[PDB]
């Protein structure tokens, strides 16, 4: 995590614009859909057969909102991700059983999705700056893994 | 594999890309060169510089590739031969660098074509980079 | 691609392992386990603990395919259909994963088949497993 | 490193019983053969046309010892990697222009070569503490890299 202070305040001043509840729903089915194979982990949430199902199944949109909510407190102890995200890193290990691989696809899926959101705005040094920060939440939520 | 659908899905989001091709290539070069910094050891000779003639001129040439590639999405091993032998012989690209620039095309796709990058085209997109990156690597060893 | 020589290569270095695949099979897993210990996220279900039945079982399954494999070295595609179906629609392991047994299998015949862990053979093991691992792969998506 | 007081003997030890002159040339000439791609650096050491002429050229083996001397001396700054390869990683990076993932392939050919010499000695347990070894030579090597 080498932000620098102006790749900090990119960050923040993007994550300002940004409708968690919105965001997390998208880049949650967009995994589910771009990635099949990591549905493996929703077999509760129904159907997930097409774009559709998953991009409106109404546990999905819940659960993306959940995971960007976890996100977004990351995002104000930047500093910290390891001490943030060291309870969630031990149950995705421990009980939920989480390739940690799956933290990094969503990661870029989560960029793709700013992308489409800001247009122009989400420009080559501010992907830059979020590609960091992906980057370390993943690290974050891998380090408890054993 | 592409299926028909995935076929197009492709065929509809590039032809809306149509002449900006290049400079959608060139914007995919300077993101990975910011993103993944490791990338840049392949353009020693390269003006990294924004706006530099050298990059727009080189994303030009992707561009016109992956246009190539889209005009013969059914015999893509033959459309891009030699491409995939310049790669496996003198570039030598190591190759987990596709998945960079792949991913940084998607960003400048998703970026430009809102309306059509929906989830269904993304999927397809990324298994056509995917593709694409595998024909490139193929003659490798 | 496979060329005559790798295939050679292979069959001659598996044609050594013999009666042991299993146990081979066995010890590629436990060093899986404590080198990737990220893999382990497939096995909830598996006593992962050194001499572990369930990890021996599992080991000689992997070691049968493989022998299956380089039997059909011809006709991988067709050898593995069931294994690349179970992987792509009920196990779902991430591909990545794929190079980490891969490379603990390297090891594991390095360490057991001295003299015939040369590095032509070297190269032809690794191509090898990296096919494999392209086709129990291959109907991810 | 995140190398354990028994991991750390672990290493310690069997890389006593290690010939750097032989591992050295017998790792990169591998890496060569396996990974054909990354003799684009090595041009100017001749006909690497061939396992054989690869395996036999004196330039390789020449190279690979200097690899290996380096590394062999980083060995003993376990606690501090970075510190010891922070001007190795300018000069890849600003002078030979070596992509980091080769620093990687190696590490894995590494590991390859001491299980190949050792057998028996090379223990599940003991590559578990050298695959941390190499993916930390590989991280501060790349360190520098902007
Ligand atoms: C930014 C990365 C992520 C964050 C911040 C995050 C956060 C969370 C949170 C806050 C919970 C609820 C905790 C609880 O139940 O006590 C959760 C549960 C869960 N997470 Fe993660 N998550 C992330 C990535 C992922 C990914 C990529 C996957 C799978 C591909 C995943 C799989 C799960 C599952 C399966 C659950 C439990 C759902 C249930 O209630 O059945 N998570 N996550
Ligand atoms: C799908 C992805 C890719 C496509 C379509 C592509 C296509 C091309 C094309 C059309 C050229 C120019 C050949 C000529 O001179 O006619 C080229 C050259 C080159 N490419 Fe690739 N390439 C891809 C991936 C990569 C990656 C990932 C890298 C490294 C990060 C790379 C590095 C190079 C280099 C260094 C050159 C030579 C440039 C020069 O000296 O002018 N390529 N590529
Ligand atoms: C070298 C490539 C591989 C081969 C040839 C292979 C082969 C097999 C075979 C033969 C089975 C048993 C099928 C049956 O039960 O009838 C199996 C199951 C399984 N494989 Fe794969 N496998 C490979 C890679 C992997 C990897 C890398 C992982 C995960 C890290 C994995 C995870 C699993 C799991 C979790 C099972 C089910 C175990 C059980 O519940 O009994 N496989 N594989
Ligand atoms: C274990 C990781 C590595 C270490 C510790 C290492 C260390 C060294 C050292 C100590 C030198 C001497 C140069 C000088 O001081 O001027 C060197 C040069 C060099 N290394 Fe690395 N290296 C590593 C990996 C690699 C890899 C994987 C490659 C490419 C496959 C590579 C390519 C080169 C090249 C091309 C030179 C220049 C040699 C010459 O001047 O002909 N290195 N390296």
């Amino acid at each position: 995590m080498h932000l620098t202070p102006e790749e900090k305040s990119a960050v923040t001043a993007l994550w300002g614009k940004v409708n968690v509840d919105e965001v997390g729903g998208e880049a949650l089915g967009r995994l589910l859909v771009v990635f099949p194979w990591t549905q493996r982990f929703f077999e509760s949430f129904g159907d997930l057969s097409t774009p559709d199902a998953v991009m409106g199944n109404p546990k999905v949109k819940a659960h993306g909102k959940k995971v960007l909510g976890a996100f977004s407190d990351g995002l104000a102890h930047l500093d910290n991700l390891k001490g943030t995200f060291a309870t969630l890193s031990e149950l995705h290990c421990d009980k939920l059983h989480v390739d940690p691989e799956n933290f990094r696809l969503l990661g870029n899926v989560l960029v793709c999705v700013l992308a489409h959101h800001f247009g122009k705005e989400f420009t080559p040094p501010v992907q830059a700056a979020y590609q960091k920060v992906v980057a370390g939440v993943a690290n974050a939520l891998a380090h408890k893994y054993h | 594999v592409l299926s028909p659908a995935d076929k197009t899905n492709v065929k509809a989001a590039w032809g809306k890309v149509g002449a900006h091709a290049g400079e959608y290539g060139a914007e995919a070069l300077e993101r990975m060169f910011l993103s993944f910094p490791t990338t840049k050891t392949y353009f020693p000779h390269f003006d990294l510089s924004h706006g530099s003639a050298q990059v727009k001129g080189h994303g030009k040439k992707v561009a016109d590739a992956l246009t190539n590639a889209v005009a013969h999405v059914d015999d893509m091993p033959n459309a891009l031969s030699a491409l995939s032998d310049l790669h496996a012989h003198k570039l030598r690209v190591d190759p987990v660098n596709f998945k960079l620039l792949s991913h940084c095309l998607l960003v400048t796709l998703a970026a430009h074509l809102p309306a059509e990058f929906t989830p269904a085209v993304h999927a397809s997109l990324d298994k056509f980079l995917a593709s694409v990156s595998t024909v490139l690597t193929s003659k490798y060893r």
